[PDB]
């Protein structure tokens, strides 16, 4: 169980990433199951004849 | 005090030089336990290493 001090979530360099850092970064993204989108989400406008989910 | 004096054979004696460039090409001078220990204290282990910085 090797360990290192967790870098800041804004770190984008060759520093080694920790699992806590990974969780902190993924905390700002939506999962596949039951996401709660906030703000102004945008999607592609499909054809009027499109008949899927 | 470091090398002795007289016309006597140059038998090796453990040198307590700090880790660095004097450590290359010796081929007959052994180190001291303090000299080894000081450097080893600043190295990471294979298992359970707590990396810092």
């Amino acid at each position: 169980a090797t360990a290192n001090v967790s870098p800041s979530t804004a770190d984008n360099t060759l520093a080694l990433a920790t699992t806590a850092y990974v969780k902190a970064n993924l905390a700002d993204y939506a999962t596949l199951v039951s996401p709660i989108l906030t703000g102004d989400p945008r999607a592609v406008t499909t054809s009027v004849t499109d008949n899927d989910t | 005090d470091l090398n002795g004096a007289g016309l006597v054979a140059s038998t090796p004696t453990p040198q307590n030089d700090a880790y660095g460039l004097v450590w290359a090409g010796d081929t007959f001078y052994p180190p001291t336990r303090k000299s080894v220990y000081d450097k080893i204290e600043t190295l990471a282990t294979k298992s359970g290493a707590v990396l810092t910085g």
